[PDB]
């Protein structure tokens, strides 16, 4: 009888990744599972509100991360951590001096990656806002770009990305390896009165953001040309829906299926200020024409969805408060498998789209 | 019980969630870790900067502006944890955003949350 | 369910704490976390010590010498906690004792404890 | 409304603080509670497994706890802390070269002070039994001791302290006397098939040692002479309770309260090697005749108790499970009050003997 440490399986497009903030602990855990089996294949501790990335080619997963010399007092440091996919052993530490990070609860695109899997960009927002660039193949920090009062990193290109400000416009920010960025702004897309939501989902090899209103009108914007093409907005919930007090509501709220076209959204009836409350049921609409696929009775308190970008896709729901990943199949809506005890509390999906 | 229900608040007891006070608080109370309604525990930094919202008082029937303010310095204290976000926005107006740790101005550059308070700053109407 | 009643062994699943090869095991079972019944999961390091104990398997008949050694270097899982103590006994008799970190050994100076395994290393006779 | 920062109250006798160690995280936390009011004052962050000690006459509170540079990995640091009790701030940071902490699930008298409150001495278990000495007053660890085969650590005075060893008697080790430290063993004292815990009690000021072994038979030991003296075994439990089952079990399953000079053991009815299980009931019993006082029916799951040392003591009850201390008239053995959301897992209360 022969102990050793084990690989985990090369990455699929069924391998899931959840990170559990913890309720605002100093330190963190990332969850890597297998959403074929249902079962959790290995582990990454993170520090504090670390930002998770996953390459879509599935070559390798990072974080930005923070961490204290006492826990949670002391001397501050702030790093990149870049890990195998298959041994999970850190191939880079790479460390982001003068704590730059935004400490806030997990947004996904608060971090994010180039589609050349060679940068990463993240958010500064005090003292001002910027956005700092990370070297990955030269394992080194390059240096923070001054951005406007704008939020959000969607990159289009090795030296573009888009960000929402807070006018109603987006902001296209060339960067370009020395200077100071090239900033343009599209046309303002949303009125004051309609609030987008932390959480759009974003589709870097469709170019397409998926971007909800509290109010559950979807805006959707294609970057695939280099440029913004706004589309025309669709209501995921009908009018008598609303007049019945239908409302999104969660943590990542929305998920598109690129190969599908597909947006799926929690929503369910409550007031509306309770926007940050779990919710119990899924629409699936498609993205071309905004009819209703499916609405789905997820028969629990799901705070998190996402889905998997292979044919026949997996619809991930994570609650919060049970821990526990709910996986079912994204065509029926029915439940397929659970794993539980992930964590403290458990907020961020992560799939790949490794076709 | 049904979290999605229309927050109402109360007066009687400040460690719960719904006490009128904790409209837009997003962490824990600190006065169930050693502070107070409006002060920090002990061997925590207070920060200067906040997120803020109008909240209902019921017993007189006015609305005051609550400054949340964390104490940071510290891991988070677990108890009397709570979430509401009555007049929340997104991120994109950060000046009533909730998930944003908001510990800046802090001593000693203090950034990790421990807990918030709940002080009044001003009549809202 | 009564936690004080005598122990019975298992030998239909690992994850369970009455799983026969458990007697002793003060942690995490590691097939939870991406381990096996043996191996530890990715990322971690392995250690060379460990505790042991005379665990009875039920579906042969015998006794065998289990030696929990841990895979370090990694915060707790969290999962699949169990805490046995089978022959368990104090500290001055550390080869038996089961609540020091059997971490000694793992590559990197690997200390912190994330799970434990749970391979035979012998008949106990 | 005008924020600040509190200051605790001044520590006094009802003042009693939970440690939890989280089941074996990385982080831990200690609560510090006024038992009077069932309220929490305070807390303070800790790492891994650490050791905490209260100063008896009030002055300070301290830890010796460890952190590592990666969350749970890379550069360990060993290091010594000492805080103010009312501020809680850090008033000293020590650190301990080549991280030579034992890590194990912690036991009080691991870590110790002497009667001066001026050095704190700590375990090392690997590679080789050893007793680091740390100079609190001037800030800066001293030196190691070795030691033989022998656990725990018994201050008796500025330069001395006992040991349990494996071969069942206790070694004396004076020093302080630089070089090499002053090694005597009293006689053996206990059987090889007769296991004493983990959790002894030991008063410092009454120099009483109070030690059970698996069965509920009771060791006492005199220090005060500055030698040890054994006084005859008491059995806690009668030959009918242990015929029909009775044996202690929990964590820190004995108390002793010194100016009533009483014994508190914890106990229920289980089998033999459910040793580290909770308990549902307390026997009380007098030092000097192996008398019973009293049996309380605690009402919930305990692990762990401990008494004030003031002369109308509260009995102290640590439930790990429901993360709850109960706090009862150790007199009458009923409930007063309850403080709840302990932490994870809550193991070790630790009380001062100001009196």
């Amino acid at each position: 009888d022969e102990p050793r440490i084990l690989e985990a399986p090369a990455p699929d497009a069924r391998r899931v990744y959840v990170n559990d903030p913890a309720h605002f602990a100093a330190v963190t855990q990332q969850f890597v599972i297998d959403g074929e089996a249902g079962r959790v294949i290995g582990m990454i501790d993170g520090g504090f509100l670390p930002n998770p990335v996953v390459a879509d080619d599935g070559s390798f997963i990072a974080h930005a991360s923070t961490v204290f010399s006492r826990i949670a007092r002391g001397e501050r440091t702030d790093y990149v951590e870049v890990f195998d996919p298959v041994t999970l052993l850190p191939t880079a530490d790479i460390e982001l001096p003068d704590a730059p990070r935004f400490l806030v609860g997990t947004y996904p695109w608060m971090t994010s990656l180039t589609p050349d899997g060679k940068t990463l960009l993240f958010y500064q927002f005090s003292p001002a806002p910027a956005v700092g660039v990370v070297d990955l193949e030269g394992k080194a920090f390059k240096r923070m770009l001054d951005v406007p009062d704008c939020y959000h990193i969607f990159p289009t290109a090795p030296d573009t990305f888009f960000m929402h400000c807070r006018d109603g416009s987006l902001a296209k920010v060339a960067f370009g390896t020395e200077g100071t960025p090239e900033i343009t702004h599209t046309e303002v897309f949303h009125p004051e009165d309609e609030f987008l939501i932390n959480h759009p989902a974003y589709s870097q090899k469709a170019g397409r953001l998926v971007w909800p209103t509290y109010t559950g009108k979807i805006h959707q914007i294609d970057l695939s040309s280099g440029d913004a093409k706004f589309l025309p907005a669709v209501e995921a919930l009908t009018e008598a829906e609303r007049a019945d007090g239908w409302r999104p509501g969660g943590w990542q709220q929305v998920a598109y299926h690129r190969a599908l076209d597909r947006i799926y959204l929690l929503v369910d009836q409550r007031d509306e200020w309770r926007h940050k409350t779990a919710s119990r049921f899924v629409v699936v609409l498609d993205a071309k024409t905004g009819e209703r696929l499916a609405k789905f009775e997820m028969g629990h308190e799901i705070d998190s969805i996402n889905v998997s970008q292979d044919e026949k896709p997996l619809l991930y729901a994570l609650s919060t408060g049970d821990k526990t990943l709910y996986i079912h199949d994204a065509e029926s809506g029915e439940e397929l498998r659970s794993v539980n005890q992930l964590g403290h509390g458990p907020q961020v999906i992560t799939t790949a789209d490794m076709g | 019980t049904d979290p999605r229900a229309k927050w109402v608040p109360q007066d009687n007891d400040i460690q719960a969630c719904d006490y009128w006070r904790h409209c837009s608080i997003d962490g824990n109370i600190c006065d169930c870790s050693g502070g107070s309604l409006t002060n920090c525990p002990p061997g925590t930094k207070l920060a200067t900067a906040s997120w803020v919202a109008s909240c209902y008082n019921p017993t007189d029937g006015q609305s005051y502006l609550i400054a949340y303010r964390d104490c940071c310095g510290y891991n988070v204290s677990g108890r009397c944890p709570c979430l509401n976000t009555e007049g929340e926005l997104p991120v994109y107006r950060p000046e009533f955003a909730n998930d944003i740790i908001w510990c800046f101005g802090a001593e000693d550059d203090a950034m990790t949350y421990h807990c918030t308070i709940s002080p009044i700053v001003g009549k809202a109407s």
